[PDB]
DNA sequence: ATCTTTCCTATTGCTTTAAAGGCAGAGGACTGTATTGATCAGTCCAAACTTCTTTCTGCATGTACATGGAAAACTGGCCAAGGCAAACACGTCCGGAATGATGGTATTTAAGAACAAACATTCCCTGGTATCAGCAAGTACAGTGCCCTGCTGACAGAGCAGGAGACACAA
DNA sequence: TTGTGTCTCCTGCTCTGTCAGCAGGGCACTGTACTTGCTGATACCAGGGAATGTTTGTTCTTAAATACCATCATTCCGGACGTGTTTGCCTTGGCCAGTTTTCCATGTACATGCAGAAAGAAGTTTGGACTGATCAATACAGTCCTCTGCCTTTAAAGCAATAGGAAAGAT
């Protein structure tokens, strides 16, 4: 008889959905065919980037004495990290504001 | 005598206030009216989603904030501290607009 | 019904606040008209594409995703409303 | 009920519970994260499609995704992502 | 030839008035003076510099430009309307109550 | 036997002869024209694909091409090109 | 019997290849299906744009007393036109150039007093 | 076989020419080092993508199409090289 | 005395020259050496098509010409006609580089 | 350096609203097998590259002279910041309606799949003209010495009005 | 013969002639670089013939789009009160712009050697064609369970009031 089903996320050890990623890759008209390992690889990379951003955002929220991440903390994490800021340079975050920054010459004597 | 901060102190206080906050700085209703006024030139009787108006305001405010950052840099480049229309023009020209 | 002259609704205090968020200390008197012109141009360029996307779907409501696609087409991607 | 609308809310929340067990996340921040995941997914998938078309291949394998990641992500982020992806593919290949 | 019994101010006034256009440049004034007085034909620099000084100093003379590019160069000089008949009635050498704007 | 290298060179030349009977075009200029045609084709096709995906349409009809031409092209180009496309489709359907 | 073949370019009255454009649409995975009128519309649009740029480049070449369009003429035609310049703003053209343009501030001062060069 | 100090091959008069085509009239003495640094960063960014494309193709020759795709990937679209 | 054109004349003449010509301005072989050198740190023992190096040189020249145009605008903005590293840094910063 | 005023931050209490937790179900992921088309492994060759040599300048480097642009200093006035008071228009909510986007079913119409013919497109061989190289007239504009025309300030020297001596008029 | 008014000579303020000197503004000669004209040459582009793969015609079919209705949800419109924000005014201070000065760091032009570019050849590498092999994805059917919608619970954050410290401004 058919064995116990196990999601490919469980096989890859990931948390993100491998099946959903594969279906989106097929329905997106990226290419005629999609390899078996491509969705696993893509899901792993997406999980890694999400974990990076969430770790920095959680650090920012802890700094602000807040236990919940808000768009302000996401903005702080993204802009304080050089690599993420270079990745999301063109992105605008709703309710993000800007980093505190005053030019030196504008300060009083 | 009444107390009076010297010029530039309240400016820096206001900068510190607004760079620390997240709220929208344009009044919502007049921006909505402007959006509808511009929209009607492309198609009459347009409906709108409220979230569409909020997204438009978010994009506009972010664009203007970045533009003012570049304008301030252009002003400080010329050794001034006051932004002038030529500063915005330079920022737009170099930015590619 | 029709709307005429709402560009003046972007008041002087609003432009001052936007300049403050950008780190501006001193603002000239002619900045306000220039800012209104730039904002009007940007709004027109975004709403044209938003209305185009709305027309192509044969809808009469400019939804949030229409604005998001119009922005992303211009290299000004926006997170938060795109879903 | 309206038509089901899918998102990465639960998965990003699971990753959050991994890195920071004791924190939460707001719905607006959640939507920003969903938009981020969709944006990165689309960038990587589009670059993979262009890679496949340049080489006249009809399939997107893990190799195309790896090259797309190395093209898109900068610096140490790219190599850490490549290491994670290779680890996941190797674990999956072992079934 | 003996020196004319006329001051430079009187000579300038006569040169301006006699002109059909009621104006003359420095070259035209010099030509007129030399033609009407062979004495001024020689020793140009002295009285030419004197005429330049008088034009620059006296307020009764005001300069006017050449509109359609004319032959060109130089600038015309015109009598101030308030000058009046300052040098008339035999006072060529000395003008009583020299004209002033205020 | 080597593979064939298809291009738009003959068609660009025919259009050149149409508009300017006397002028010519150099090889490098023709290459730039081919690259331009490919770039515009890719832009319009990608925008049409995105338009179809947004509305969950499975087919790129002339309407998608028209909307993409309106979006991409500025000002009077977006009007004259739309007129040309509509005229061409009308003539095609007439036969 | 099968009728005599006529190219879809011939039917539509275009010069660009409708069949090739249809093939490129199908091969590029732009969509699952392709409408019959989409190749015709796209070929017409591409032909119109090509005609625009080539007419402007021919004008530029006639200005330069040359009969052959070269990359410089394409560059001049593209940048002197506002709409094509906006369409091709972020596009580089190999062996092109730049529009002749010197900022007015840089042009020499026509001093009313012009004597031999000395310290300032 | 190994090359060490070719950045100085971007000579001073070469930078002067490249600036003159930009309309620049007067040039500081410190411009050349800044130009060399900027050019080196730009070249590294482009060539990394070109080499990545070549590696994915499993080739060992860097072709013009690889460079063109690398440029177009950075919003620097190039015409005239088979793009 | 021997002739000597005043400063600014030769600069404008060279501007008029290099804005009218289409030739490449960097020398070919040294740029090729630089391209090969930079390629070593990414993968060893590569080979380069001639057209690949030509494309790289064309793109680099276009980028630098644009950069110097924006630098010139920045210098003219500060009431100066001499470009400085400040100007290039500002131009790159506004463009987001 | 010390005092006054204003602002900001931090703490405690209330509330409200937004996120975490639980359940239902359905749609889409998972398993298994046959098919097949895509990819992979090995060989070959020609064409494309890399490497070495020599030529031949034309380019970059170096140096020296000096001009004029950048930066520093100073001044002032006018533009913009700070504050106050009155008006107003935004914010928020509440309801009425009418507009339109979604869902469902019949249908109809347009595109994919398959196969064969043929015909258009690409590749290879030949004239002729549009371009490039070099020299040379002619033109355009800069460099600059010179000239004319203005103006400040002072000195030098005649011109006419006021005061005192000598003369003449009045008595 | 004595007392007083007017004329003439002298003096004094006004006015003009003269000089020196420094500044602006414009003219014509000298000189160098760019454009144009001519010829020769050469290379490169358009026109004619052979190969191939791709387009078009025809038929079947099947699924994507169209048309009509229904429905509910969501966006426009208006009304109302409350109060924060905006606008106009006044006061003044300090920052921008203009002027002046200094000198140094940039530009111009000439001298020099060298390495970049061109041509050629040889060596060598490998990109892509070709064939056969294999293996991994797709298609289809069955099934079962993960993810999203709805609802409920509670704690994280917002709001209000208050208190204390930091810092600006003035004496």
């Amino acid at each position: 008889a058919r064995a116990k089903a196990k999601t490919r996320s469980s096989r890859a050890g990931l948390q993100f959905p491998v099946g959903r990623v594969h279906r989106l890759l097929r329905k997106g008209n990226y290419s005629e065919r999609v390899g078996a390992g491509a969705p696993v690889y893509l899901a792993a990379v997406l999980e890694y980037l999400t974990a990076e951003i969430l770790e920095l955002a959680g650090n920012a929220a802890r700094d602000n004495k807040k236990t919940r991440i808000i768009p302000r903390h996401l903005q702080l994490a993204i802009r304080n990290d050089e690599e993420l800021n270079k990745l999301l340079g063109r992105v605008t975050i709703a309710q993000g504001g800007v980093l505190p920054n005053i030019q030196a010459v504008l300060l009083p004597k | 005598k009444p107390h009076r901060y010297r010029p530039g102190t309240v400016a820096l206080r206001e900068i510190r206030r607004y760079q620390k906050s997240t709220e929208l700085l344009i009044r919502k209703l007049p921006f909505q009216r402007l959006v509808r006024e511009i929209a009607q030139d492309f198609k009459t009787d347009l409906r709108f989603q409220s979230s569409a108006v909020m997204a438009l305001q978010e994009a506009c405010e972010a664009y203007l904030v970045g533009l003012f950052e570049d304008t301030n840099l252009c002003a400080i480049h010329a050794k001034r501290v006051t932004i002038m229309p030529k500063d915005i023009q330079l920022a737009r020209r170099i930015r590619g607009e | 019904k029709v709307l005429r002259d709402n560009i003046q609704g972007i008041t002087k205090p609003a432009i001052r606040r936007l300049a403050r968020r950008g780190g501006v200390k001193r603002i000239s008197g002619l900045i306000y008209e220039e800012t209104r012109g730039v904002l009007k141009v940007f709004l027109e360029n975004v709403i044209r594409d938003a209305v185009t996307y709305t027309e192509h779907a044969k809808r009469k409501t400019v939804t949030a995703m229409d604005v998001v696609y119009a922005l992303k087409r211009q290299g000004r991607t926006l997170y938060g409303f795109g879903g | 009920k309206r038509s089901r609308k899918e998102s990465y809310s639960i998965y990003v929340y699971k990753v959050l519970k991994q890195v920071h067990p004791d924190t939460g996340i707001s719905s607006k921040a959640m939507g920003i994260m969903n938009s981020f995941v969709n944006d990165i997914f689309e960038r990587i998938a589009g670059e993979a499609s262009r890679l496949a078309h340049y080489n006249k291949r009809s399939t997107i394998t893990s190799r195309e995704i790896q090259t797309a990641v190395r093209l898109l992500l900068p610096g140490e982020l790219a190599k850490h992502a490549v290491s994670e992806g290779t680890k996941a593919v190797t674990k999956y290949t072992s079934a | 030839h003996a020196k004319p019994p006329y001051s430079y101010i009187s000579l300038i006034t006569m040169a301006i008035q006699q002109a059909p256009s009621k104006m003359l440049t420095l070259s035209e004034i010099y030509q007129w003076i030399m033609d009407l007085f062979p004495y001024y034909r020689q020793n140009q620099q002295r009285w030419q510099n004197s005429i330049r000084h008088s034009l620059s100093f006296n307020d009764c003379f005001v300069k006017v430009a050449r509109s359609p590019d004319k032959p060109g160069k130089g600038s015309y000089w015109t009598l101030h309307p308030d000058s009046g008949n300052m040098f008339e009635n035999g006072c060529y050498l000395r003008r009583q109550k020299r004209f002033k704007c205020e």
